[PDB]
């Protein structure tokens, strides 16, 4: 019923501007301060801006003043921060949040209420590029055996994210996909993991389906023993 | 700029047990801290304001108190929903200030890892770089190292990590960790081996392979 929804984020280059937006509906928004709160991929939250209900005082953090710009709309009850002069530093997901009244006082300084379901900002040099497939191939030092390791390698893609899927979904149970890394070049890259057992090998196809959208790039990489 | 320091930054715990996450302030803040919990993939959940203060809908094992300086998150008896992370923030001044974070995880028995290495692709080599990756599977706790060897020389900077989540099933973590070379240096040597130090090893585990076809 009460909530804010979130639009703008996207990949942009070091230097170039974006603006977010944050419209709300189920309660009355001009009477409520409103604020943008960020988290950086693995990092904790940091708060970035905010402006009183009637638009006239506007607070920032000291890592984005002459660079952000919040701002808001009363007669569509927007939210706006315009980002301009972005830097890789400013890679997060970032969400506006409203501050809890306490019994009909709008304070503009309390715990936050609601928050927008996010929206994701990244500023890299970096160029959509699809990545690349490569088997992590199942081994011995025996011939038989118990249980075996076998995975794929997909490595130097942007953006985030790949989807990665065994056997077009039929293998499910032992399969760790890990968060990607981000490399020196500004690419990312991950693994997906499965165990299988040693008995499998030969007799059962193993099949790495990894799918990257923002390069419409689907690769279908069979792994067996060398 | 007023800056909150929380305790501990993670702990293990079972169903039921009694947590207490404790939040200090640089200067006093009245009681001006709420508290909020995080799960993956979704926005932050405010729980307490006012320092003791229970959001409308939260269960009343999330208790708060303190003030002025200390300030203390407590919850009376662990649930499975209650796994998450949680962050204390302030609101006696601009600009606002969050907590660093507290993780709650589930506690479980020591469980010694599964290693695996990894040769790299021959069709990788034939773009000039190689790339070894070496698998710690289903163990616990989550601190564990790896060290990288190639022809017994200790590898510095030329690595990467990445672990998962716990498993919902097991409660356990996994770690890959990713040796890159290129293939001139990789040629170079011969065997290459992933060292891994956990609490459920007596002695570290070392996985090897020797490059060729061996």
């Amino acid at each position: 019923q009460v909530q804010l929804v979130e639009s703008g984020g996207g990949v942009v280059q070091p230097g170039r501007s974006l603006r977010l937006s944050c419209a709300a509906s189920g309660f009355p928004f001009s009477s409520y301060g409103m604020h943008w709160v960020r988290q950086a991929p693995g990092k904790g939250l940091e708060w970035v801006a905010g402006v009183s209900y009637d638009g006239s005082y506007k607070y920032y953090a000291d890592s984005v003043k002459g660079r952000f710009t919040i701002s808001r709309d009363s007669s569509k009850s927007t939210l706006y921060l315009q980002m301009n002069s972005l830097r890789p530093e400013d890679t997060a997901v970032y969400y506006c949040a409203r501050p809890s009244a306490i019994f009909g006082i709008y304070i503009i300084l309390n715990g936050l209420d609601v928050w927008g379901q996010g929206t994701t900002v990244t500023v890299s040099s970096a160029s959509t590029k699809g990545p690349s497939v490569f088997p992590l191939a199942p081994s011995s030092k025996s011939t038989s055996g118990g249980t075996a390791a076998l995975g794929c390698l997909v490595k130097d893609y942007f953006p985030e994210p790949v989807t990665v899927s065994w056997n077009s979904g039929a293998l499910t149970s032992g399969v760790h996909t890990f968060p990607a890394v981000l490399q020196s070049s500004g690419l990312y890259s991950l693994s997906s993991v499965v165990t299988v057992p040693s008995s499998s090998l030969g007799t059962q196809t193993y099949i790495c389906n990894v799918n990257h959208k923002p390069s419409n790039t689907k690769v279908d990489k069979k792994v067996e023993p060398k | 700029e007023i800056v909150l320091t929380q305790s501990p930054s993670s702990v293990s715990a079972s169903v039921g047990d009694r947590v207490t996450i404790t939040c200090r302030a640089t200067q006093g803040i009245s009681s001006w801290l709420a508290w909020y919990q995080q799960k993956p993939g979704k926005p932050p959940k405010l729980l307490i304001f006012g320092a003791s203060s229970l959001q409308s809908g939260v269960p009343s094992r999330f208790s708060g108190s303190g003030s002025g300086t200390d300030f203390t998150l407590t919850i009376s008896s662990l649930q499975p929903e209650d796994f998450a992370t949680y962050f204390c923030q302030q609101a006696h001044s601009f600009p606002l200030t969050f907590g660093g974070g507290t993780k709650v995880e589930i506690k479980r028995t020591v469980a010694a890892p599964s290693v695996f290495i990894f040769p790299p692709s021959d069709e990788q080599l034939k773009s000039g770089t190689a790339s070894v990756v070496c698998l710690l599977n289903n163990f616990y706790p989550r601190e564990a190292k790896v060290q990288w060897k190639v022809d017994n020389a200790l590898q510095s900077g030329n690595s990467q990590e990445s672990v998962t989540e716990q498993d919902s099933k097991d409660s356990t973590y996994s770690l890959s960790s990713t040796l890159t070379l290129s293939k001139a240096d990789y040629e170079k040597h011969k065997v290459y081996a992933c060292e891994v130090t956990h609490q459920g090893l007596s002695s570290p585990v070392t996985k090897s392979f020797n490059r060729g076809e061996c």
